[PDB]
């Protein structure tokens, strides 16, 4: 019910996965790639062999890791499936969100799709499963009517992975509960309890005409089950570690598996002994999505725990040498922020990445100040030091990868500074005494035409990019715009509705 | 055979004379006396004296006093008139531990400590953090907060912590608030493994004061920790000393002990310097009521 004020100090354009990537989706007609990032934010790539930078778009709005995607009616529409417990809606040619559904009370995890229906489904941590009409989605505007809604349950945990079919007529979801429950999407009966696995299962496929299942599960095995009659028609032990992510060609006779043990897998199901290591990638296997050009199909694509995205070939159908050794196409990632330290002068940040290069930033301007290379991480915060107290007043988290500054109404506005020791410089040279959190709280909101008093803060701003998010303690992200949309008549209106009266009393009404 | 009663002595009784039919503890504390030439001389003194009345009746029949081994725990820790069995076997055990790491057998670390796990893994990555403690006995709820099991009463101990909900695990690997189990697991074993039932019980604002739970649980003779450990092995172990405590407080009270040959295949039921014998099938459904309720229990590697 507490509302926080936090924002993300970044470039304009990131162009490059901050973070590893969860899910791919792949548009055929288009040649275009999908990444959803672990950094919050889906890329739109070109997989023209020809273009040296394949990026083509971001879609920015979600607050945490994305867990899933599913590309709809022919690309028109993309899905999105996130930890901060949303369901969004996009536009996929033009790249923005329409509309976001919040029935779900944790992170939702994965996304089923049924493409003879235009039939999405979601599920996340809550146990909970929905069914979405997406032509009922996309069909929101002024009095949208709503939607109905309609849940599954019988899950008794959480659930990590979902599956339909393309006929819509049976959908599966795998949990920690290591079961796999089936109902029938169409009158939500429940049709069977499918037991066998030992752990969590986080990889779920199903035949055209729902009638075969694959599982990848985290005890190493992958099962493939019959639901006419109910069991397990084969047991597959080709991993060492967990199993997370699978795939299958179109006549549903090769299952492509990969997980935590960083090896892929191509397997053929009615004669297990005859599989191929397609490769062993850098980092533990997130999820993979098959290129289907052509009938035996010609590379597949794959996740990981890195920002880089590699494209392997197959164009040469156990093993100890790999099949391939180095990706066919790459795209390229960006450095995660891993580790943070605030300095004595609670202003300035000391990050390392993934890259073991070091960093200094300024959280009251929100941007970076100096590259330090790789230098030693523990040797510059000792030799940045200085003997001074400033009282807590904000916090730092680096869930998406990047730096993202939390502001909370208890500490906010815990450290006063003076102008000359903050580095500032006033027009009546006086240097009274300045509120840090309240500065950059009127930074942060200087585009509100409320706050407008003959305007900002009077010592600096924030770059205008600058994302600003107001969101619920433990959870609930209520309204995130950009620095520079806040005069917008739609922005101000939300602004209205969402700024706390912990806010309001410093950047409208002036208080302090 | 028969330890004399030193006027609330049970409690030392008790606990010494199962230590007396304990594996190892024979031939170590005589491999001890040897590496020295005092608590391990104290302990000679009393096996010695034990031993040589056991061949007197054995020779012809006619109709031993721990004493020996009182003094000289008093001067090591003056504690002592009438105490817990529990407290003491600590102070015997961790003692005689701390004089074998100054000489340099192990016997002390070998038969009755083990090595414990707090293994967290998170549901995210599977990446398994695990912390180390030394245990040297369970302890062991015998109700909740009718007749419960044993499996039941240790898997409270070595529960699992499921975390889910508003309060999830922050793994430093994913970067993120994460979905974890928390579970606690046993490694590596001793000969001997002692269970000690949380037996004692108190109220609020009448009589009086403390009470005990006169509804013990379902003691089985195999005991098998595969379950609950960090890698199954087939190892099982056989129930063959049990301490048992009547009166209604953890001060002071009757103790008592019943140990098993390992006669063979027997009960020798024996109180203080009152020695008896039972049989084994009139002895497990003896313990539910009723004099008193078992206290510690004590199974081998069979
Ligand atoms: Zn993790």
């Amino acid at each position: 019910r507490k509302v926080q004020v936090s924002y993300v100090i970044r470039d304009e354009v990131e162009k490059y996965n901050r973070n590893g990537v969860n899910a791919l989706q792949l548009d055929p007609a288009l040649n275009r790639l999908f990444t959803a990032g672990r950094d919050s934010i889906i890329r739109i790539w070109s997989v023209n062999q020809h273009k040296q930078d394949p990026y083509i778009a971001s879609m920015e709005h979600h607050t945490d890791w994305v867990n899933d995607i599913v590309l709809c009616c022919n690309g028109k529409t993309l899905i999105s499936a996130s930890s901060d417990t949303t369901v969004k809606v996009w536009n996929a040619h033009k790249g923005f969100c329409m509309s976001t559904l919040r029935t779900h009370k944790d992170y939702v995890k994965a996304l089923a799709y049924a493409k003879d229906k235009e039939l999405v489904a979601s599920a996340g941590l809550d146990r909970q499963i929905f069914l979405w009409d997406v032509n009922t989605l996309t069909a929101l505007t002024a009095s949208n009517n709503t939607v109905t809604t309609s849940s599954l349950s019988g899950n008794k945990d959480s659930i990590y992975s979902l599956a339909m079919n393309q006929l819509g007529t049976i959908i599966v979801s795998g949990s920690t509960e290591k079961v796999l429950r089936v109902w029938d999407p169409r009158t939500c009966a429940k049709l069977m309890k499918l037991k066998g696995h030992t752990d969590n299962v986080k990889a779920l496929l199903l035949n055209r005409d729902g009638t075969q299942c694959l599982s990848g599960s985290s005890d190493g095995t992958i099962r493939l089950w019959s639901l006419g009659q109910q069991r397990c028609i084969a047991t597959y032990r080709v991993h060492d570690e967990g199993v997370w992510a699978l795939q299958v060609n179109d006549a549903f006779t090769h299952v492509y598996s990969g997980g935590r043990d960083r090896k892929i897998y191509c397997t053929d199901l009615r004669n297990p002994d005859i599989r191929v290591l397609i490769c062993e990638e850098k980092a533990p296997v997130l999820k993979m999505e098959l290129d289907r050009s052509a009938d035996p199909p010609p590379a597949i694509w794959v996740a990981t725990t890195k920002s880089t995205v590699n494209k392997w070939t197959l164009k040469g159908i156990n093993p100890i040498t790999p099949l391939c050794t180095q990706p066919d196409q790459v795209i390229k990632g960006g450095a995660s922020i891993i580790q943070c330290h605030i300095l004595n002068d609670k202003r300035h940040i000391l990050t390392k990445d993934t890259n073991n290069n070091v960093a200094y930033w300024d959280v009251l301007k929100a941007c970076k100040v100096e590259d330090l290379g790789k230098v030693d991480f523990e040797d510059e915060i000792k030799k940045r030091f200085k003997m001074v107290y400033v009282p807590n007043w904000f916090s730092v988290d680096l869930k998406t990868g990047m730096l993202t500054i939390t502001l909370d109404e208890s500490d906010c506005f815990a450290a006063w500074v003076s102008a000359k020791d903050a580095g500032f410089s006033s027009p009546d040279g006086s240097d009274p005494k300045l509120n840090l959190g309240g500065l950059l709280l009127q930074a942060l909101l200087e585009y509100w035409p409320r706050t407008h008093v003959n305007k900002g803060n009077g010592y600096f701003q924030v770059p205008p990019h600058t994302p600003v998010i107001f969101g619920e303690a433990g959870g609930r992200t209520l309204f995130r715009l950009l620095c520079r949309d806040s005069g917008g008549e739609t922005e101000s209106m939300l602004l209205n509705e969402t700024v706390p009266q912990w806010v309001i009393d410093i950047t409208v009404d002036k208080n302090m | 055979v028969g330890l004399n009663n030193l006027g609330n002595t049970c409690y030392l009784n008790s606990i010494l004379q199962v230590l007396y039919f304990c594996p190892g503890f024979k031939s170590g504390v005589k491999h001890l006396f040897n590496i020295i030439s005092e608590l391990i001389c104290s302990l000679q003194s009393l096996i010695i004296s034990v031993e040589q009345l056991q061949a007197s009746f054995l020779l012809n029949p006619e109709k031993t006093q721990p004493r020996r081994l009182l003094n000289t725990l008093r001067e090591l820790n003056p504690m002592y008139l009438q105490h817990d069995a529990q407290e003491v076997l600590q102070c015997i055990l961790g003692n005689i531990q701390e004089t074998c790491q100054l000489l340099k057998f192990e016997l002390v670390e070998k038969l009755f400590q083990g090595q414990l796990v707090l293994r967290t893994r998170c549901l995210e990555c599977e990446s398994l953090t695990e912390r180390r403690e030394d245990f040297q006995d369970i302890s062991v709820p015998v109700q909740e907060d009718e007749m419960k099991t044993l499996r039941w009463a240790i898997s409270q101990f070595a529960s699992v912590e499921r975390i889910v909900g508003e309060d999830k695990y922050f793994c430093e690997n994913c970067h993120h608030y994460t979905e974890a189990e928390r579970s606690l697991l046993f490694d590596k074993m001793p000969e001997v493994i002692t269970i000690h039932l949380k037996c004692f019980a108190a109220s609020g604002l009448e009589f009086g004061g403390l009470s005990k739970i006169n509804t013990p649980l379902l003691t089985p003779l195999k005991l098998s920790l595969e379950e609950w450990s960090t890698k199954p092995t087939n190892d099982s172990y056989g129930l063959f000393a049990v301490v048992m405590h009547s009166g209604i407080t953890i001060s002071s009270g009757h103790y008592t002990a019943s140990v098993k040959v390992t006669y063979e295949g027997k009960w020798l039921l024996f109180d203080d310097s009152e020695v008896k014998v039972t049989e084994e099938k009139d002895f497990l459904n003896s313990l539910s009521p009723p004099t008193s309720t078992p206290y510690l229990l004590f199974y081998k590697k069979l």
